[PDB]
């Protein structure tokens, strides 16, 4: 799965209504309405797709035929999960096999990791040796989409945000404009998120 | 905004040789780019639809490869059926597309003596008020031909006609005709008229003369 | 087996409107996608916009949003570009393309559609035949052709005989000449053998006015 | 009303691949279920699997699990049966039946075809002719008919007159051979008299060695 670092930016978050009638739109931690009225230190942006059911295995604190092996969300995490249909974007007539899904391995992961290795996964009780073969199993599978299939099984794009609130110097949040600096007089005051009243 | 470039913008080679050419980008875009061919006429095709993958239908004679954003495409062994125009272009964007600039290719071909024809001029053309001077060559390489004209002698110079074709895959030839057209009153005020030929294929420029009373 | 139809040619005046249409058949239309391609003479190629006519959607380049508008109909499996405004910077050939997104584009393309739009009128052409005279070939061949320096716009079709002949036919590119006007010629080749019963009855056909113009060439000769 | 259609039958070596179509018309495909069943001659009967399109379902018989393939296309309205590789165990017939699952799974049903794994080849059937004295015999009106000797394998077609002669007729299914092969009789009962008029002939067409041949009856003399 691939992931992608933004930084250093002024963001709006209305322009996402844009796109067609989502599928999954949910935030955990932050009320999605308001996101325009925080700051931010560093966003980390993952992306991948996946079969129209299991959509639903992208939640905290869940298991499932992802969460096991390929991608585990923190039971601690905060941040938005969107998910939107891609029947019309990812298929051909003949039958794409250019996806791959994970199997078996021996045991789940951590949250926050990835794993490539193409071991053999010894299922039998004879040693294969790097020999694939009968109980020697490849690890990785692909899937199939054609456009006349169910909703049920057609290809789901899916997108993934992660947030800091405030811990270090930020650097991206809305066009809020600025204005001049007034100190010895009772005043409200607002930085970086940090509301108060009081005498600068 | 995403930009190409394209190396060289041109080049010339003969058969049985190894062609390359290169095409490069301002930032990595992750091998996915594609090329297109397309030949004098009408409809530009596929050619090589990936980094190095070739589309079905297409002789082995062709290979490319490239990542990051430096790309190659190279032809092993030229063939005289290969007179075209070459991009390449790059997708990432769901819809910011550009193709690049442009490849040009000649063949070599040993140099060969023109063929010249010379024609008259119609009673149609009388009819309508002009008089032309059609002089045709053919199977002449490379593009060194040039064609003056002489009215009772005279030096002319720039006013005429020319219409010369594209390279013939054949006999690396580009058919021409030439003309220098004048009105009544300028045709039969004199006498002699002739095309000068120039080559450097030639053993000589050669020049052709009619007189007007061999009509 | 995929084929794809255009309309024809067109000529017009600027402060007006137009449309084309590109068909297709031969496979289930509504699971591909179709793209459209300017090209103006002098330059490379350049992307317009596409559309899926399955499930009405449209995308449009950072050059050209809202200038141009595109459709489709899918009960006769056809796909519509149409215009608002004219003007006088909009002359080029137009391709229509098919396509799909996962693998590959351009497997197939359309045959090429024109447009010319000026404030000037077209003309007539005028052809004038030529034939070989007594100055031919001493080895055998000869040549007879036609040339047409009165007409605009352009292209035009020529035929030599009832059809043109299968072989031995050339023509040369065409050339705008200083009266705001252009001109071309197209030649046949003949041997004596052949030429001995031959004659041509040559024509030609041109779309800016549609008048089909004929007449019989035999060979001549400069005597005395 | 409804018309249903299979293909004919098929003999295959080891290690082949093949491929089933049952064709249905007259009613909304998209609404109804297709089933397959097996039969091997002899003994009874086994389901085979059922399929649901539109929604692309798919259920599997116990022991048949993995080992076949079911599929359907709603734009020709077929089902289509796939093998992975042929075994030698599966010499039988297979249908195909429409079936709703509510009330009645009975309505309506095809004709069946014939699979068969082998690695010997055909055998040409030959047929010879067996005719009435020229005399009356005891019965007034005598035998007649034909007889077809050794081949390998089923099945094997015949007619008489172009089928103009049914009534009457009576045929004897084929037996083994100790030679290994199969062979048949079919026999009318007609007047002596009856064969100078007009003629008797059969044809008999063997599909697996697709030959022809024919076979004309005539009066036979009190020969010794």
């Amino acid at each position: 799965w691939n992931r992608k670092r933004i930084s250093n930016c002024v963001a709006d978050y209305s322009v996402l209504y844009n796109l067609a009638p989502f599928f999954t739109f949910k935030c955990y931690g932050v009320s999605p309405t308001k996101l325009n009225d925080l700051c931010f230190t560093n966003v980390y942006a993952d992306s991948f797709v996946i079969r129209g059911d299991e959509v639903r295995q992208i939640a905290p604190g869940q298991t499932g035929n992802i969460a096991d092996y390929n991608y585990k969300l923190p039971d601690d995490f905060t941040g938005c999960v969107i998910a939107w249909n891609s029947n019309k974007l990812d298929s051909k007539v003949s039958g794409n096999y250019n996806y791959l899904y994970r199997l078996f391995r021996k045991s789940n992961l951590k949250p926050f990791e990835r794993d490539i290795s193409t071991e053999i996964y010894q299922a039998g009780n004879k040693p294969c040796n790097g020999v694939a073969g009968f109980n020697c199993y490849f690890p990785l599978k692909s899937y199939s989409f054609r456009p006349t299939y169910g909703v049920g099984h057609q290809p789901y794009r899916v997108v993934v945000l992660s947030f800091e609130l405030l811990h270090a110097p930020a650097t991206v949040c809305g066009p809020k404009k600025s204005t001049n600096l007034v100190k010895n007089k009772c005043v409200n005051f607002n930085f970086n998120g940090l509301k108060g009243t009081g005498v600068l | 905004d995403i930009q190409m470039t394209q190396s060289p913008s041109s080049l010339s080679a003969s058969v049985g040789d190894r062609v390359t050419i290169t095409c490069q980008a301002s930032q990595d875009i992750s091998n996915y780019l594609n090329w297109y061919q397309q030949k004098p006429g009408k409809a530009p095709k596929l050619l090589i639809y990936d980094a190095s993958n070739l589309e079905t239908g297409v002789p082995s004679r062709f290979s490319g490869s490239g990542s990051g954003t430096d790309f190659t495409l190279t032809i092993s062994s030229l063939q005289p059926e290969d007179i075209a125009t070459y991009y390449c272009q790059q997708y990432k964007i769901l819809l910011t597309w550009t193709f690049g600039q442009g490849t040009k290719v000649e063949i070599k071909r040993t140099v060969a003596a023109p063929s010249v024809f010379i024609f008259p001029p119609s009673d149609e053309q009388l009819k309508s008020g002009t008089a032309s001077v059609v002089c045709l060559l053919n199977n002449f390489y490379p593009r060194e031909a040039k064609v003056q004209w002489k009215v009772d002698n005279a030096l002319q110079s720039g006013n005429s006609q020319e219409s010369v074709t594209e390279q013939d895959s054949k006999d690396s030839t580009y058919s021409l005709s030439s003309t220098l057209t004048l009105s009544k009153a300028d045709y039969e005020k004199h006498k002699v008229y002739a095309c000068e030929v120039t080559h450097q294929g030639l053993s000589s420029p050669v020049t052709k003369s009619f007189n007007r009373g061999e009509c | 087996e995929v084929q794809l139809v255009q309309s024809g040619a067109e000529v017009k005046k600027p402060g007006e409107s137009l449309k084309i249409s590109c068909k297709a058949s031969g496979y289930n239309f509504a699971y591909y996608w179709i793209g459209w391609v300017r090209q103006m003479p002098g330059k490379g190629l350049e992307w317009m916009g596409i559309i899926y006519p399955g499930d009405s959607d449209t995308r449009y380049s950072p050059s050209f949003q809202g200038q141009v508008t595109i459709s489709a109909d899918k009960s006769i499996s056809t796909a519509y570009l149409q215009w608002s405004s004219l003007k006088a910077s909009d002359t080029a050939m137009y391709y229509c393309a098919r396509g799909e997104m996962t693998a590959v584009f351009g497997d197939y393309w359309g045959q090429g559609t024109l447009v010319t739009v000026s404030s000037a009128s077209t003309k007539g052409p005028s052809v004038f035949p030529l034939a070989p005279s007594s100055k031919s070939t001493s080895g055998g061949t000869a040549a007879l052709g036609c040339l047409v320096k009165d007409y605009f716009p352009e292209p035009v079709t020529v035929s030599w005989n009832s059809g043109a002949l299968t072989s031995g036919v050339h023509t040369f590119p065409a050339v705008l000449q200083s009266s705001g006007l252009y001109s071309l010629s197209s030649v046949v080749t003949v041997p004596s053998s052949s030429l001995g019963t031959q004659t041509y009855i040559c024509n030609v056909n041109h779309k800016p006015s549609n008048t089909k113009v004929d007449k019989r060439v035999e060979p001549k000769s400069c005597d005395k």
